[PDB]
RNA sequence: GGUACGGCGGCCAUAGCGGGGGGGCCACACCCGGUCUCAUUUCGAACCCGGAAGUUAAGCCCCCCAGCGAUCCCGGUUGUACUGCCCUCCGAGAGGGGGCGGGAAGCCGGGGACGCCGCCGGCCA
RNA sequence: CUCAGGCGGGUCAGGAAUCCGCCGUAGAGUGCAAGGGCAAAAGCCGGCCUGACUGGACCCGUAACAGAGGCGGGUCCAGC
């Protein structure tokens, strides 16, 4: 597996038309909703990206697995809702290189990634007051697996930012 | 790979029509008249396939300098060359 | 029919709202081209008076042994006093009861006849087995020509469109009875 | 319409009154149009010219003016009435100064011997130069109106109540269905003498 | 000059779809019958020929709505997103920023909108 | 004359034979790739026909601007 810095940046154009892309791989991440989606939770911790970034499906799956394990261990399946709000659409290609070099260098698909915009939410963990610390820790652990700087905010049901208010008292 | 220019080369959107404008256009544009020296814009009607100028000259403004049959003779200046075209009135619009 | 008397009152108040038979169509699904098809043709000609229409096969289906362009079924359509008399004859030949689960959303009746009655004739010179038909009678109101004429064609509103209960009421008043299919 | 991409037809097309494909072909001539239109109880004939902002009618004729003026007590939705109206509109056009026109039968089909072609024949007899071919005209006996008299005689020979049902209006009006050819000839002579 | 009358058009949904009430001087229709004209790849269903016993039930005409569709105005998001020219402005990089000039889309709230308009004719006056 | 698909109803007949009513902006179809255009049609079904012709002009494209043998297309005059 090549370094993620090769695909971290969004200079290249969007490459997501499976009708014309030949051999595009299938997704490696298949679960995006976990916990109790229909539960009534007071607070929502959302993780935002600081820069326009491409997050590989491998990183998304790793963050999903670790955060879900931590939440199951420390919260309870019926006390949280962990959701990943972005699906990988961009197709990551690579130069398929006795042995020519840079001749016909158009790349073949090798993976998938999700492209995001500045200050865009990546994932959201809905929890009650008690489990806010665990939600924050899970968000931090997820952020530690991404190729860019990320921050987290706490919103109430309406959508007002109350992160400082809550974390202070 | 180099591609030569043809009549419909790269005209997916230029020669397309608004979805609500599908069908025959009103007959005023078809039956309009012009006078020598009048200046007219070249706006192609994709539905009518007769008397259509090359799409490369779509959107320009030319000078009427005569008439042949039901087509108007329109002169344009491409760079420094004078080009004469025979355009059906349905593909024309008066200036102002 | 809880609204039977209301429908009758509406009909008598407004004669132009009285439903009438539009057309009665007899169809024979012979499923084959040959002497059996010709037998169906001649039997329908004798039954009605006017010549039938041969229907071709749409697409192909080797399961049914059909080929595109091959005539398959036979159709005939009747209107007017002839339709009235012939419909009475077929409804008498079949048992005089129509099942409730046969009127469509627009008060049209579609049933089937498998036995021959009402001056049928038991001639078996042709295939003979070609007997058996589906009868479809359509209902309308007098002002339905608007949706069918070419010039100044318009649409019929739900106020003038027919319905199941009205079709059943008209059928009962004209002739016949309804059964609850068990 | 139930979506942004829905294409609502022109108002006249929705009303089912105009055939724009034929209208364009008619207008490509750039000549006055002799428009003939039919109704259950009347006929309409007009002569129209094109304006890029709206058609203008020069001379118009109707059948309601045949009952008055000249005097025509027959049914105004038949071939003799159509012929008389054609004569009237043709003479009116000649008076107005238009001598040639192009027939416009709207959405009506081009069926031989129809009242529209009877109107065309009447206009031609009046003197208007409307292009045509003689094979499309109705027969002379039908133009005169014999077939109606023959049908009335057949009804009289058959059950009389059916004849009264068929020609009830003529009885109350005061005209026997027979001799209608004579009535039509009198009306035609009146019109010709008036306009000549 | 009137008319809840018709024919031929213009822009071609702000005009469409769906609903509610009202009308039959004339006119438009439904509709009665198929000898003659015309027709069914059967059917006078359509088209065509001949009329008025009935009806305004509905096409049509007059008035009304904001459920869907469309679309005009104003306010908020917002001078936000984006962008033309210059830069010895910042940023490791990605990229951003300052000066002058342009400026959305979508969404939310309040109004508009169930079409205007032209030539001629019928009937009455 | 109007399609694809769907809904309700019909003897054999069922998922699919052949029909009947309604909804249906084309979600069908075009001789063929894709794009565009076509619904009282350019699609479907029918009638007649051969202009898929002869003698010639001017113009656009290949080849913007900016030169061209050959080729393709457009607007016309005359004949039959």
């Amino acid at each position: 597996l090549r370094p993620a810095k090769i695909d971290r940046y969004v200079d290249k154009p969007a490459y997501t038309r499976r009708e014309y892309i030949r051999g595009a791989p299938g997704p490696k991440i298949t679960i995006f909703d976990m916990g109790n989606p229909a539960g009534d939770f007071e607070f929502e911790v959302s993780l935002h990206t600081a820069e326009p970034v491409q997050i590989r499906q491998n990183a998304l799956e790793a963050a999903r697995q670790q955060v879900n394990r931590y939440l199951q261990k420390n919260v309870g399946r019926s006390n949280y809702h962990f959701k990943i709000r972005v699906y990988p659409f961009q197709v990551l290609r690579e130069n398929p290189m006795y042995g020519n070099g840079m001749r016909r260098p158009f790349g073949k698909p090798i993976g998938l990634a999700a492209r995001l915009k500045k200050d865009q939410k990546i994932l959201s963990i809905r929890v009650n007051r008690q489990h806010l610390k665990f939600a924050i820790e899970g968000a931090r652990r997820a952020a530690m697996k991404f190729p860019c700087k990320c921050y987290y905010r706490i919103y109430d049901k309406e959508g007002n930012d109350v992160t400082t208010k809550i974390l202070s008292q | 790979v180099q591609k030569a220019h043809s009549f419909r080369r790269k005209t997916r959107k230029k020669l397309s029509k608004h979805p609500r404008r599908r069908g025959l256009p009103p007959l005023t544009r078809f039956l309009q008249e012009f006078e020598v020296g009048q200046r007219v814009h070249i706006v192609i009607e994709p539905s009518y396939h007769k008397g259509m100028p090359d799409p490369r000259f779509h959107g320009r403004t030319g000078t009427v300098v005569g008439k042949r049959g039901e087509a108007y003779i329109v002169e344009i200046k491409d760079g420094s060359k004078v080009k004469t075209l025979f355009i059906h009135p349905v593909h024309l619009r008066p200036q102002k | 029919i809880p609204n039977k008397e209301q429908i009758l009152a509406d009909w008598e108040a407004h004669p132009m709202r009285r439903p009438r038979i539009e057309k009665v169509t007899i169809n024979i699904g012979v499923g084959e081209s040959g002497e059996r098809l010709t037998k169906a043709e001649i039997m329908l000609q004798q039954l009605t008076g006017q010549k039938p229409i041969r229907r071709k096969a749409k697409k192909t289906n080797r399961d049914f042994g059909i080929r595109r362009g091959e005539p398959i079924a036979v159709k005939v359509t009747l209107r007017g006093p002839k339709a009235y008399e012939l419909l009475k004859r077929l409804l008498a030949a079949v048992d005089n009861r129509l099942k409730a689960s046969s009127f469509d959303e627009h008060g049209n009746v579609c049933f089937g006849i498998e036995e021959h009655i009402n001056i049928p004739g038991v001639e078996y010179d042709p295939e003979i087995g070609i007997f058996g038909m589906d009868v479809c009678v359509t209902l309308e109101r007098p002002g339905f020509r608007v949706a069918r004429r070419k010039r100044k064609r318009a649409k019929i509103p739900t106020r003038h469109k027919l319905t199941k209960e009205e079709g059943m009421v008209y059928m009962m008043e004209e002739f016949g009875v309804e059964i609850v299919e068990g | 319409a139930h979506g942004p991409r829905y294409r609502v037809p022109f108002r006249r097309r929705r009303e089912g009154k105009t055939n724009y494909r034929k209208r364009l072909k008619l207008l490509k001539s750039g000549k006055p149009r002799l428009v003939v239109r039919k109704s259950l109880n009347h006929h309409i004939a007009q002569i129209i010219v094109y304006d890029p902002k709206g058609d203008r009618t020069l001379v118009s004729a109707h059948t309601r003016e045949l009952i008055r003026d000249f005097g025509w007590k027959g049914h105004c939705g038949n071939t003799p009435s159509a012929y008389l109206l054609g004569l009237l509109i043709g003479y009116k056009a000649k008076q107005a100064g238009i001598e040639e026109a192009i027939l416009d039968i709207g959405l009506h089909p081009p069926v031989r011997g129809s009242s529209v072609f009877a109107v065309l024949k009447g206009a031609v007899d009046a003197g208007l130069n409307v292009p045509h071919s003689p094979e499309i005209f109705p027969d002379e006996y039908r133009i005169r109106g014999e077939h109606i008299a023959e049908y009335a005689k057949m009804l009289k020979e058959q059950d009389e109540e059916k004849f009264r049902r068929q020609f009830g209006g003529y009885l109350v009006k005061g005209l026997d269905p027979e001799k209608l050819p004579e009535h039509f000839e009198e009306v035609k002579a009146r019109i010709i003498e008036k306009f000549e």
